[PDB]
């Protein structure tokens, strides 16, 4: 009745569309238990919002910001307000932050009035989708943007991964990779630079370093699981 | 009806199919006791998800050791791990103890007393140790993404999926200790050395396993 | 009352002539189950269409570029002119994306008939699929299927079956002679009894493996023959 992962395919049952971008695909059943899709509900959100804000900043610091490679650009930075000062702010504010948007994951509707001022409020809404002061502004119907935002959501959860592998294996950032698929497209895919046959495995050597020397002290700098790399 | 572990035997009578994996085999009739049969269910799903976790982790630490990035072989991994971190033997062993005595004693006390554990005495935790069946403890803490509260018949299919994959790894850790003593390798080492020479290059011909030979 | 692959031989109770090229053959029973008869069947036909282009990729190769030697062709530096020397792992990247793509779509059409007619990015287009393994529509441009469509089943599965054992037999005659089809013909009309498999049979000439590029392939003859 509705698109599906796999055309022609039965959804699971506890599958039925009312979510935003439910498309059926559940093929180890996670979702069955009505609380633990409740929960996983909210994370595939966060996730995906995070992703989206984290793949476009790599790309702009690209573009803007050539020289510096996003994978070292943690090491790279050079602040006044030191290692441990920044990550001090992080905490706390974080801390903040994500407690009280758990909060009204477990108990919805009781940590919408603002702390400080009594008169501000957060209008009634479901979880996951705050409104009032988070959304000034609505292009148009929100049952639409729901799903505009979770599809581009779920690319940029792959993108990201994408520039992990890539700037593992190829030691180069996200644009400057594609650049050189354009070149060679043919010499330049995974196929084309790794292969496993009964008897011989050849696989890319990680070129991230071993070890990171930042401010007096070693950073370990593995490469996600190189020891199953293709 | 069900298949049979040897086909055209009937099946024994304390086997009817209702366990997970059941082939009727039980040649000995070690399990006609109801009773001792429950104590061997858990036995078999303890050793063998014991048995995947040591076939997982020796696979995984022999892909690292062939590949070069510096693992050891299964069989000195202790002595490197002790040696390389400078930690006392003694006080390990003995920590983990403390903590293998204090969670298996309450598993033990559960199949005692089924439903003993949950009733608040451990810190106030009510319902994460009350249990769901014999060797199957559910809830949020052992089963925390609920794939044994959401469909049930696939909850069932999946203890058929666990015990049979339970004793394939049981059998490959038995393979594991006899290959290295037959052999004095890693496992991964020994499945290069197959595919190089298959035929002239297994138990049969490694002067051990058939002396006459 | 249709021919049967033996003489006085009784045909299984399940193959009743329904499909084409039945001849009641099944000395293994392995379509007793209703269900895997059908599987058995696409694999048959995917077996019989893919082994047709099979031979005669041969043979008009052969013809075209008698040097070639089809079993070595598969090597990059045997490759036409402007392939030659093809990066192989982006060749491959072409094949398994395509064609994991091309048989999802027909292994989707075995497990829900009828479900993948559609194109699925111009709504409108569809294909008849009047049976399965039969997409017909654009799949059949000239229309021969309509007419004695069961007639044409006939002979396309006769012809199929005859190509699946035609190009074993190039197979096993290039591991055991090192010719290629059309080569080990003229070889035994010069010599039909000096140069046959009674004298060829005790020889594989296939090495024991090729570098591809820095990738070592094993390769493998189909019996233990005399390396
Ligand atoms: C119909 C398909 C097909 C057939 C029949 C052949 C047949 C042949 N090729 Mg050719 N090729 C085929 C497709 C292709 N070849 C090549 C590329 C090559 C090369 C580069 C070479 C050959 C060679 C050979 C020979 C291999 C002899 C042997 O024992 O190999 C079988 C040996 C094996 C180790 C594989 C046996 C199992 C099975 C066939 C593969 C299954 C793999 C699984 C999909 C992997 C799945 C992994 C899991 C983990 C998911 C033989 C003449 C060799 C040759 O000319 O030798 C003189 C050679 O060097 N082929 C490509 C890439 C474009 C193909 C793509 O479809
Ligand atoms: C989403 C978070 C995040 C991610 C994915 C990365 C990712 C990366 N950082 Mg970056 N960083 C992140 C946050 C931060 N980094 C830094 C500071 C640095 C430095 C100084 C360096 C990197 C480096 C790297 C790279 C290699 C890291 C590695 O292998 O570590 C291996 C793993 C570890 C070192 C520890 C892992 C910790 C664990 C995952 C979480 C621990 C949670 C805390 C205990 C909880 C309390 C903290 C609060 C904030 C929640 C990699 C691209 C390195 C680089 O450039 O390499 C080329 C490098 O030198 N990052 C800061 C500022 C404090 C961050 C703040 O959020
Ligand atoms: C009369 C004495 C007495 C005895 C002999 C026991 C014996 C036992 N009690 Mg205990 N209890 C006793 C009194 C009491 N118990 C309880 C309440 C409970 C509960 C609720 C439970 C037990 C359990 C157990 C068993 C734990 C088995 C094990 O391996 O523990 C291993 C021991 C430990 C892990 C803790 C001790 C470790 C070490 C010796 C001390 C370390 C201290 C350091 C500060 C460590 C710091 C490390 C950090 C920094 C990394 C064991 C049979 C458990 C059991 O098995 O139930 C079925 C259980 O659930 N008892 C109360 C309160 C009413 C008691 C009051 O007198
Ligand atoms: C997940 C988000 C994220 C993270 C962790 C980073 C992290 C980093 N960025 Mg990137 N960036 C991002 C997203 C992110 N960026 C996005 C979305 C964009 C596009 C607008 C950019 C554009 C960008 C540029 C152009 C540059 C960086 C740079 C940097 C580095 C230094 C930052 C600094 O000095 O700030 C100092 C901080 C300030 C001056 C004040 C910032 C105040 C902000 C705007 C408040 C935003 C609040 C708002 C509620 C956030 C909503 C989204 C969030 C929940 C994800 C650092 C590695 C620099 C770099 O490459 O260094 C090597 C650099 O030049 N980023
Ligand atoms: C900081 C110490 C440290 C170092 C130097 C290494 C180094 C290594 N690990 Mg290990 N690892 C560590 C801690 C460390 N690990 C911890 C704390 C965990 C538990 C979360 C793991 C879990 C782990 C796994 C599951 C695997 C490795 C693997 C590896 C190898 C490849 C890199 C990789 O994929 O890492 C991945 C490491 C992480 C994602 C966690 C890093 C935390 C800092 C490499 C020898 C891989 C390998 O080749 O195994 C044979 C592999 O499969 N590690
Ligand atoms: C019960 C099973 C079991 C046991 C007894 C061990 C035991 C060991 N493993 Mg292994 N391992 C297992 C399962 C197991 N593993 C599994 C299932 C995996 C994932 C497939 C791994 C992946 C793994 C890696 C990647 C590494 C080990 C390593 C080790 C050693 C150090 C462990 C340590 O310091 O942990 C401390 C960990 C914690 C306190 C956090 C939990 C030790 C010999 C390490 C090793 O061999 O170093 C030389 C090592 O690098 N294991
Ligand atoms: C299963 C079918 C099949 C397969 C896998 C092959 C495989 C091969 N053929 Mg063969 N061939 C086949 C059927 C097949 N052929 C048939 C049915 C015919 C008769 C029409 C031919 C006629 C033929 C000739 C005349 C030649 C080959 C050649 C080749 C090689 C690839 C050349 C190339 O780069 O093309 C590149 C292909 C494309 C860019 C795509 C073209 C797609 C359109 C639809 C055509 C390779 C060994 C060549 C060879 O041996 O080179 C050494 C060669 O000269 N084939
Ligand atoms: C029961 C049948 C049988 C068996 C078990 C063997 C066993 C063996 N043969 Mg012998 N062989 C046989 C019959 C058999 N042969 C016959 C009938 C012929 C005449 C065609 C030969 C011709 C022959 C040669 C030329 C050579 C061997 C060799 C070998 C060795 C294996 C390597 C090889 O290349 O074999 C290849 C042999 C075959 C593929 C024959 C398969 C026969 C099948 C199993 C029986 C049915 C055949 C059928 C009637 C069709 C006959 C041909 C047809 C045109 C009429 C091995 C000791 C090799 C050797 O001496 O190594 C030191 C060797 O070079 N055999
Ligand atoms: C084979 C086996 C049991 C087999 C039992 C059989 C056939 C029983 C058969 C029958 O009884 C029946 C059913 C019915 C009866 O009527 C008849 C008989 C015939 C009597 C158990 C293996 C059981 C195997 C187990 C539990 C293995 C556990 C392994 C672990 C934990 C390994 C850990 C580590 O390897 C790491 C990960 C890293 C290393 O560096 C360090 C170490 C510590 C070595
Ligand atoms: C698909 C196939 C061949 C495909 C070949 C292709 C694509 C070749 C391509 C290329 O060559 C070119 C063009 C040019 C070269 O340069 C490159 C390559 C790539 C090499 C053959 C199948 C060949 C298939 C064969 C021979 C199958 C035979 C099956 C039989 C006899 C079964 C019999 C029975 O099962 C029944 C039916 C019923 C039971 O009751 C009884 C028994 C007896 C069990």
């Amino acid at each position: 009745s509705r698109p599906l992962w796999l055309p022609g395919s039965t959804p699971p049952a506890h599958l039925k569309g009312d979510l935003p971008g439910d498309f059926g695909f559940d093929p180890l059943g996670l979702g069955a238990n009505a609380e633990s899709l409740k929960w996983f509900k909210e994370s595939e959100l966060v996730h995906s919002r995070w992703a989206m804000a984290a793949v476009a900043g790599i790309l702009v610091q690209e573009i803007v910001r050539p020289d510096v490679f996003w994978y070292n650009a943690g090491k790279e930075v050079e602040s006044p307000l030191g290692p441990l000062g920044l990550l001090a702010v992080e905490f706390f504010l974080m801390h903040w932050v994500e407690v009280r948007r758990w909060q009204d994951l477990r108990k919805p509707g009781s940590v919408d009035q603002d702390p400080i001022f009594s008169q501000y409020k957060l209008p009634p809404h479901e979880v996951g989708y705050p409104g009032g002061v988070f959304a000034p502004f609505i292009p148009g119907d929100l049952a639409e943007l729901k799903v505009k935002e979770i599809k581009n959501g779920r690319l940029a959860m792959l993108a990201f991964v994408g520039f992990v592998m890539a700037a593992q294996v190829t030691g180069k950032g996200p644009i400057a990779a594609l650049q050189e698929h354009l070149a060679d497209p043919w010499g330049t895919t995974i196929f084309s630079k790794a292969a496993v046959v009964p008897g011989q495995a050849v696989a890319p050597p990680c070129k991230i370093p071993a070890s990171v020397s930042y401010k007096g002290i070693e950073i370990p700098t593995p490469c996600f699981l190189q020891g199953l790399w293709p | 009806v069900r298949p049979v572990w040897f086909p055209g035997n009937p099946p024994p009578a304390h086997l009817d199919g209702s366990l997970a994996g059941d082939y009727g085999f039980d040649p000995l009739f070690l399990g006609q006791e109801p009773q001792t049969l429950k104590w061997y269910v858990q036995a078999e799903l303890v050793h063998g998800r014991f048995a995947m976790l040591g076939a997982a982790g020796i696979i995984l630490t022999s892909i690292g050791a062939k590949v070069g990035l510096g693992f050891p072989e299964w069989y000195d991994a202790g002595k490197v791990v002790v040696e390389k971190n400078n930690i006392d033997f003694p006080t390990l062993m003995v920590i983990q103890f403390y903590l293998m005595g204090w969670a298996e004693t309450k598993r033990w006390y559960d199949f005692k007393n089924p439903g003993s554990q949950a009733d608040g005495s451990f810190l106030g935790f009510t319902e994460e140790f009350k249990g769901l069946e014999n060797g199957y403890p559910g809830g949020r803490f052992f089963d925390p993404m609920g794939l044994s509260r959401g469909d049930a018949a696939k909850y069932q299919e999946y203890k058929q999926k666990e015990v049979k994959n339970g004793r394939l790894a049981m059998i490959a850790c038995l393979g594991f200790a006899a290959q290295y003593a037959a052999t004095g390798k890693g496992p991964l080492d020994n499945l290069a050395d197959h595919l190089a020479d298959p035929n002239h290059v297994n138990f049969a011909t490694n002067g051990v396993s058939i002396p006459i030979a | 009352d249709r021919k049967l692959w033996a003489p006085g031989v009784v045909a299984p109770e399940y193959l009743k002539g329904d499909l084409a090229g039945d001849y009641g053959w099944d000395p293994l029973g392995l379509g007793a189950d209703p269900t895997a008869l059908k599987w058995y069947r696409q694999s048959e036909l995917q077996h019989a269409r893919w082994a047709m282009l099979g031979v005669a990729g041969v043979l008009v190769q052969e013809i075209v570029k008698p040097d070639v030697y089809f079993y070595e062709a598969g090597l990059p530096q045997n490759l036409p002119e402007p392939f030659t020397n093809i990066n192989m792992g982006g060749l491959l990247a072409w094949e398994f994306i395509l064609m994991h793509w091309v048989e999802v779509r027909r292994w989707q059409d075995y497990k829900n008939f009828g479900s993948v007619n559609e194109d699925p990015i111009f709504k409108g287009n569809k294909v008849p699929n009047p049976e399965m393994g039969y997409p017909g529509g654009i799949f059949d441009p000239f229309g021969f299927s309509k007419g004695n469509l069961k007639e044409l089943q006939t002979k396309e599965i006769k012809n199929g079956r005859l190509a699946m054992i035609a190009y074993m037999a190039f197979i096993l005659q290039a591991q055991a002679t090192g010719k290629g089809p059309l080569a080990a013909l003229s070889a035994h009309l010069s010599n039909p009894f000096g140069n046959n498999i009674l004298k060829n049979i005790g020889t594989c000439t296939v090495p024991h493996s090729v570098d591809v590029q820095g990738l070592t392939i094993p390769l493998t003859c189909l019996w233990p023959g005399s390396q």
